[PDB]
RNA sequence: GAGACCGAUAGCGCACAAGUAGAGUGAUCGAAAGAUGAAAAGCACUUUGAAAAGAGGGUUAAAUAGCACGUGAAAUUGUUGAAAGGGAAGCGCUUGUGACCAGACUUGCGCCCGGCGGAUCAUCCGGUGUUCUCACCGGUGCACUCCGCCGGGCUCAGGCCAGCAUCGGUUCUGGCGGGGGGAUAAAGGCCCAGGGAAUGUGGCUCCUCCGGGAGUGUUAUAGCCCUGGGUGUAAUACCCUCGCCGGGACCGAGGACCGCGCUCUGCAAGGAUGCUGGCGUAAUGGUCACCAGCGACCCGUCUUGAAACACGGACCAAGGAGUCAAGGUUUUGCGCGAGUGUUUGGGUGUAAAACCCGCACGCGUAAUGAAAGUGAACGUAGGUGAGAGCUUCGGCGCAUCAUCGAC
RNA sequence: GACUAAUCGAACCAUCUAGUAGCUGGUUACCGCCGAAGUUUCCCUCAGGAUAGCAGUGUCGACCUUCAGUUUUAUGAGGUAAAGCGAAUGAACUUUAAAUAUGUAAGAAGCCCUUGUUACUUAACUGAACGUGGGCAUUCGAAUGUAUCGACACUAGUGGGCCAUUUUUGGUAAGCAGAACUGGCGAUGCGGGAUGAACCGAA
RNA sequence: CCCACCCAUACCCCGCCCUCAGGGUAGAAACGAUGCCCUGAGGAGUAGGCGGCCGUGGAGGUCAGUGACGAAGCCUAGGGC
């Protein structure tokens, strides 16, 4: 016998989505290829967020995007791996290029009416395969009723 | 696919140590000591050795 | 009129002359029990029995369906066959015996000749289709070209068990040749020079049983001890170490090449090949029964720390115990998203489905206070330290955390 | 306390009713991955509770920062042996100094210097705290090890049991009774002690 | 005190199973990518927790599925996984 006071630890993170969405499976295959064959850390972070559950992908609003588009970020491509929602408190939407997992109808309409562009993540993979000149944004994780109750 | 002992397999020994053939050829494990008449043990050493 | 219900221990207590039979004075209690066959064709006739029945012979598609009746399990029993058994059997590992079995194999592929039988040989032309350069179809072959068949010959690959040779991995065991160390072993032999004694050799003296004793003293007609020196860097033991040659066991994972290398025409170098024999079947292998060697408490429960006590278990079949609803909560998937939720209802319908519709309403979008009430931006929605990621390489800084402010 | 249809300290029948039990019994295929626990701390006890600790599944965060039942070094506790007193003085003597385990500390997240304030404190702008600025990256300032991170969420058993070594406190005619650490067992097979909860080897 | 010898699931070497870990795999001659290839470590378990599989009655779809030339059931010192 061998004395092993320490214990080998199995992985405590997701390695695959629990979702059965076929298009998400295709996206996961594409970003597995990109994070294996490139050196860009952007692709690895994107792959990990594609694995995540919905409470780990809180929505990002247009006012949050407009806040982060200030101070030299007006030309960077915004990348969100969750839903982008509309904020009707934001009366003037700036021009922006946003790639998201999905958009709400009003958010897509307001971005296109302001003159920006909405992209899917596979179009993002085509145009920026190394994540150059991008702004990777997350929504508020702890802004949940249960997390308040913790 | 298979670990081979270089102490048994001479080819593995030559792979890991090219000087092994020169060692065996020149017999560096059988080097004689330098010549010269050895001085005898001094008497005080033997007296201390056999002192009760 | 129906069902993602039950299928004769189920489903109503009742699929049947069931609220019957039966019990209780009475109020009341309350079962068991479905299936021959398509058709009775439900066995004529003979025979043996008092009879029940039996045997022949019949019916039938089947009596291996005979009103004990579809199928016909187990407990348990009879006969037949095999076996074991000196105060339990049963079980595990491993042989053997006997009985009984499943595979595998029977030849294939490729060449070289000879003989047949045919032209769906190559090229070219026309049409058609396609992946747009590849094909198919019709004409052209005139048999040194193609395609099958039949005889030989040859190579290779083929089933089971084994033997030998050359290797690789691991390992046990025997012998041989060297090197080094120590007080450059210590001893020891042979010499040289000193010194000494006794368990005193020879000699000499005295006693005797004539066998041997006692005394004296230092090598003589034996020898020994101590010291120094030479041979001598002597030998050997012990310890350490560099190699070489045999004897034996178990194992052969991988599957084009690639690499590290070497003793470089090649190899023992990133894992076994070569040669040969018998057999080709119960021979190997497997199953069952039994004997033999070794191993082996009766399960479940309970208790405490544990055993023990105690409790349940004659045997078999079928039945037999964390379910459903409402409401929370956390997590997963999905739709939409500052909104969200059609299904109370209405419209519609191929009619309990599916499809469509919207007012109200619920929850969320604002909090706080007992209440009256009041009600969230100084600032690119603030400062500072971190922070993934991006960067024009100056910085910008997500989530989140810490800390100081503001409402 | 006899008898009232084999029924009497309160008959029989049906129903409420599938009454309640904390007590007893039972609770239905397989393989794989992990895997425990017995005063820690608080509460009036027994007919007591929580709770720490120890576990498993999910995630998430830069799985960033390193940490560690260990030694060494400086320094405490144990000065206790020891050596000397041709050193002084006399376990209580000391120049020096035990074994055993043991506490604290050992960096850039650190060390100082300076500036001021103080509502602390000090005779006191004096210390200290609070901030401010600066200097120190020339070696990042012992060894060994390091698939050992952190934070949430949800779920579960056990949370005043037995034996033993050592240490310690009390005792008995003799037995023994409390604590503390550690190991084992309850949950565990194997080899040996002929045999077996507590023995030896080894998981 | 000395020499040899005996054997544990312990230790060493080799094969095989599983689990965990770390790598490779698309201008695809390209794959049950939920796959395959390479390498290393590890393997007892009550309460307890988690995963994957097997089996039974019934429902939708599908297999142009099986079946009186014999479905289901039952028996079997007969076999295979």
């Amino acid at each position: 016998g061998i004395d092993l006071r320490w214990k080998h630890v199995r992985s405590s993170h997701r390695k695959a989505p629990k979702s059965d969405n076929v298009y998400l499976k295709l996206l996961v295959k594409l970003y597995r290829f990109l994070a294996r064959r490139t050196e860009a850390p952007f692709n690895k972070v994107v792959l990990r967020r594609l694995f995540m559950s919905r409470i780990n992908r809180p929505p990002v609003s247009l006012s949050r995007i407009a806040r982060n588009l200030k101070n030299g970020n007006e030309k960077k491509t915004v990348v969100v791996v969750a839903t982008v929602t509309d904020d009707n408190r934001l009366l003037q939407v700036p021009k922006m290029e946003v790639a998201a997992l999905r958009f709400t109808a009003k958010a897509r309409a307001r971005i296109e009416a302001a003159g920006g562009r909405t992209l899917t993540l596979d179009q993002l993979a085509l145009e920026k395969p190394t994540g150059a000149n991008t702004l990777l944004l997350r929504g508020p994780k702890n802004a949940r009723e249960a997390v308040k109750h913790f | 696919v298979q670990k081979k002992n270089p102490l048994r397999n001479k080819q593995i020994m030559l792979r890991l140590n090219p000087y092994a053939s020169t060692f065996a050829k020149e017999k560096l494990g059988e080097v004689k000591a330098e010549e010269g008449k050895p001085p005898k043990v001094p008497a005080s050493f033997k007296e201390l050795l056999h002192e009760a």
